RNA sequence: GGACCUGGCGGUGCUUCAUAUCCCUCUAGAGGAGCCUGUUCUGUAAUCGAUAAACCCCGAUCAACCUCACCACCUCUUGCUCAGCCUAUAUACCGCCAUCUUAACCCUGAUGAAGGCUACAAAGUACGUUAGGUCAAGGUGUAGCCCAUGAGGUGGCAAGAAAUGGGCUACAUUUUCUACCCCAGAAAAUUUAGC
């Protein structure tokens, strides 16, 4: 266990060490910062360890040294909280506040916080049934005509979540010397690697390594693979494509080209069409590869 | 004089202190090379440097006045022995357009050398590694180029029946 | 030796696998980590 | 599997996405909104949004495959379709005025109907209980009978009594026989429905 | 720490360029390290708190 | 060389500086 | 002898379901020819025993008209050099591989054995071991024979039959040959795994 004097001495030592590092690296001690501390310690003590924690670190002492020394009564022995003798003063105080809010209201994308997060915020262990009871009270408060204050109080207890459609990268539109707009992209399938350029306007001409596609791909299956992206969004004969593929076989090359050309075509279609192409499985790299 | 700590903390623990820390001792530290130290060292080492001839402003004059390019490699390993067998290799590169060759001489030189000459770049590359040392291989490369030039500028009897 | 080579013309760590493992497993062989 | 369980299979249907929002029911709207969150597997080489895609013929081609040689299997399938088309045209030209209304020339309709005419509805399950082996009738699921039709057709076309007759020609003849409720595959369906009729009493051993 | 943390949490005691691609004499360096660890542990008995670090 | 290693450890041993 | 407590039941059946391993289901081959081996029987006086040590120089290969081993006969020995043998021993040591062993507190029952849960909540809280293998990429000793466990010579030896175990080849029409790398021309039943 760490005493307050120990942490105080660590603080003084950290300040002296910060000034020493600033002197070492030639920067001014006054403006020397924690990002500078991280950069300097990484440079002076290089480390390739994957675990970022394992790598040498110089931090403010309190950031490492944890503390859960919450004293609940003073010298006279009187507890600070009027619900102390319940043993769960924080939880029952919160329940009391919620009940009072419900009484007041009666007179007038996201998730519920998990049990462990409520534990961490209350700094008290609680069972599962009492967490159910608290969530039931919160839902009851939500059902009533909760006001702005009550809405904020609930929002204290509702965490967030995200989606997986905004993470789809739409490449920027570039312009060639002639002033023609286009978009470039990459695709991968097994050992085959493809790099495609899709022009905004065209006549449906696809050039694979400088060769027309029906000549580069004799097999009808590969031509259908190349057709799939434009047919899905109904833009056959409306775009020109120039793609360069390398490695793999006929089918791996066709799949890589299909992926690259779909990722390039995402720039000229609507966001709804981008999502539909994603849901059709067109914008996803296939991770199935030969196993040892 | 730093409170550097290194190590994955234990549950409700801290990264190990520096005193006795083997991990901090296992790092190849750069404490002896700081920006202040580096600047001081490079300020005192300036006395040992010459100046690039200002006439050679870029490559374009650089393959003009000094056509031949000799590439040689040196290796820094760690151990009791400095010998590395790969350091004897020498690579001479010269652009054939810089050699005083006529049409017949250029044809003969190119189809003597074969794959050593790259049509795209007009560069002939002789790689010499026969001799043990590097000076011997450099001399051999120069000798090869010499004899190659002289035998390309020579028309034998069989040369008549092109 | 040389005589044998002439008449013919006329016609990674060097350790045991386990000792490698102990040194390799204890981090005593540089650069050899476990995948 | 290199895919996480989170990954969901893709839906290649092209007209499904074009459905106007008004037509969507609240369950369908919920499903569509859910799909945004989910990870989708890469669409495999094979099925496409092509208007000429036919899953049944694709499955038949995959079942004729030997050693991953999809080019040769698809070659045989397209040759069979062409041969059936040419035989139907030849029989259509030589037919009388009234007989030309009852000749189907579409090889896809012929293929589908021929496979449908070979589907058994009742099959058997090998079951040994009393120390002696017993067949018992069971209802075949639709997938099982669809598979059995194709398997019987392919096994019949791979017979060795057909010496040097190439597979497209054999398969076209068998398909045209089964289109008219004839041939050994229909007889194999009938000898199964009859030999499961001879064993209705064992049906209590299910 | 277990061996599978040699590049994650643990480091390397011996450090030399022998094992790198192209570099030679990795076996010689290994034998040098083996003898050297044996001799250090035999010359300072009960003094070494921790393993050596052999840098080159 | 197992030899050169072997006697050196045992040679130093009876001099009183190795193990 | 009366009443009670903890039990164990090394437990036994049925009911319902979870019911994955194993079933059914799907794919693929695995019988047959020809040769080489493992084991058995028979036979010999003997070993179809071996080439850091021979044929064999397309692949491989058998006996070779080689040498060592074996059988029957014989010769020499102070020999080579206070000779010589690879003969044993890790069942002597080391090295190297492998086996096996190495809680407290609080309540209840009158302070008996004993018991302690209800959430719209009613006492519960916290290193050795081995008749081990390896004398081929390694060592240190120890023993044996020396008129023979040394060195030679003359002949012989080079098997036969099954039943089963394994292995190697060719086995095709969805094939083969040429051009190309895929729009051409000519040929002709048990099991066993696997998702
Ligand atoms: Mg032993
Ligand atoms: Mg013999």
């Amino acid at each position: 266990t760490y005493t307050e004097d120990f942490i105080k001495k660590q603080i003084e030592e950290f300040n002296i060490g910060k000034r020493h590092l600033a002197n070492m690296m030639g920067e001014d001690p006054e403006t020397f910062t924690q990002e500078d501390i991280d950069r300097a310690i990484a440079y002076l003590f290089p480390s390739g360890l994957f675990e970022k924690r394992a790598r040498p670190v110089m931090k403010h002492p309190e950031q490492i040294f944890p503390r859960q020394r919450a004293i609940q009564w003073g010298e006279d022995g009187r507890p600070f909280h009027y619900l102390f003798y319940t043993g769960k003063q924080s939880y029952y105080s919160l329940m009391h506040d919620v009940y009072g809010m419900l009484l007041n209201l009666e007179k007038h994308g996201s998730r519920w916080l998990i049990k462990e997060e409520l534990e961490e915020m209350l700094v008290e262990k609680l069972s599962d049934l009492d967490y159910m009871q608290f969530i039931r009270l919160l839902e009851k408060l939500l059902t009533s005509q909760c006001g702005a204050a009550e809405e904020e109080f609930v929002q204290r207890f509702r965490r967030s979540v995200t989606l997986e459609s905004k993470k789809q990268l739409i490449e920027p539109v570039q312009y060639d010397e002639q002033g023609m707009a286009f978009s470039k992209s990459e695709g991968k399938r097994k050992t085959a690697k493809a790099e495609a350029i899709v022009y905004k306007h065209g006549s449906g001409r696809i050039k694979v390594n400088g060769i027309d596609y029906q000549l580069y791909f004799p097999i009808t299956q590969d031509r259908e693979q190349l057709m799939f992206p434009f047919h899905f969004v109904d833009r056959l004969g409306k775009h020109d494509v120039t793609c360069t593929v390398s490695g793999g076989g006929r089918s791996a090359q066709a799949g890589a080209i299909r992926l690259a050309m779909a990722k390039a075509l995402c720039s000229f279609v609507t966001e709804d069409e981008v999502e539909w192409m994603r849901q059709a499985g067109l914008l996803t790299t296939d991770p199935r590869v030969r196993e040892r | 004089p730093l409170p550097v700590r290194m190590g994955y903390p234990v549950k409700k623990g801290v990264p190990m202190a520096k005193e006795g820390n083997l991990e901090l001792l296992k790092i190849p530290n750069f404490l002896h090379l700081t920006p202040v130290a580096i600047k001081k060292h490079c300020e005192a080492l300036k006395d040992f440097c010459t100046e690039w001839p200002a006439a050679l402003d870029s490559d374009e004059k650089c393959e003009k006045h000094f056509p031949i390019e000799i590439d040689s490699t040196d290796y820094v390993s760690s151990g009791p022995s400095v010998r590395n067998p790969r350091a004897r290799v020498v690579v001479l590169r010269v652009k054939l357009s810089s050699l005083n060759l006529d049409d017949h001489a250029k044809k003969k030189l190119i189809k003597l050398v074969g794959e050593r000459y790259c049509k795209t770049t007009d560069v002939l590359t002789i790689k010499t590694d026969r001799c043990p040392l590097r000076r011997q291989n450099y001399d051999y490369a120069v000798y090869l180029l010499t004899v190659l030039y002289h035998e390309s500028w020579n028309t034998e009897e069989w040369e008549k029946s092109k | 030796a040389d005589e044998r080579l002439r008449i013919n013309s006329l016609r990674r760590w060097r350790l045991s696998r386990i000792v490698f493992r102990h040194l390799a497993d204890h981090g005593q062989l540089s650069g050899i980590q476990r995948a | 599997s290199r895919y996480s369980p989170e990954f969901k299979d893709p839906l290649i249907d092209k007209e499904y996405y074009r459905k106007p929002v008004e037509e969507l029911t609240e369950e369908e709207k919920y499903v569509r909104e859910l799909k945004k969150t989910q990870l989708i597997k890469a669409a495999p080489a094979g099925k496409t949004s092509s208007v000429f895609e036919d899953p049944v013929i694709s499955k038949f081609t995959n079942m004729m495959m030997i050693g991953g040689n999809k080019v040769l299997a698809r070659s045989l399938m397209i040759q069979t379709l062409e041969a059936v088309k040419r035989k139907q045209f030849e029989k259509y030209h030589a037919a009388s005025a009234e007989e030309q209304a009852t000749i189907e020339r579409n090889p896809y309709t012929i293929f589908h109907q021929a496979l449908k005419n070979c589907e058994p509805m009742i099959g058997l399950v090998p079951i040994l209980k009393g120390g002696r082996f017993y067949q018992v009738p069971v209802p075949l699921p639709d997938r099982r009978r669809r598979f059995l039709a194709m398997k019987w057709m392919i096994t019949e076309c791979r017979d060795k009594k057909h010496q040097r007759t190439l597979m497209p020609e054999k398969l076209s003849h068998k398909l045209l026989e089964a289109f008219h409720n004839q041939g050994p595959v229909i007889k194999r369906k009938h000898d199964l429905h009859k030999m499961a009729e001879a064993n209705r009493a064992l049906a209590h051993y299910r | 720490h277990a061996p599978h943390y040699i590049a994650h949490r643990k480091g390397w005691l011996s450090l030399h360029t022998g094992n790198l691609d192209g570099e030679d004499h990795a076996a010689e360096r290994t034998v040098e390290d083996v003898f050297l660890r044996k001799f250090m542990w035999g010359t300072f008995p009960g003094c070494l708190a921790d393993q050596l670090v052999l840098k080159r | 060389n197992h030899h050169t290693y072997a006697e050196l450890m045992q040679t130093l041993r009876f001099l009183g500086l190795y193990r």
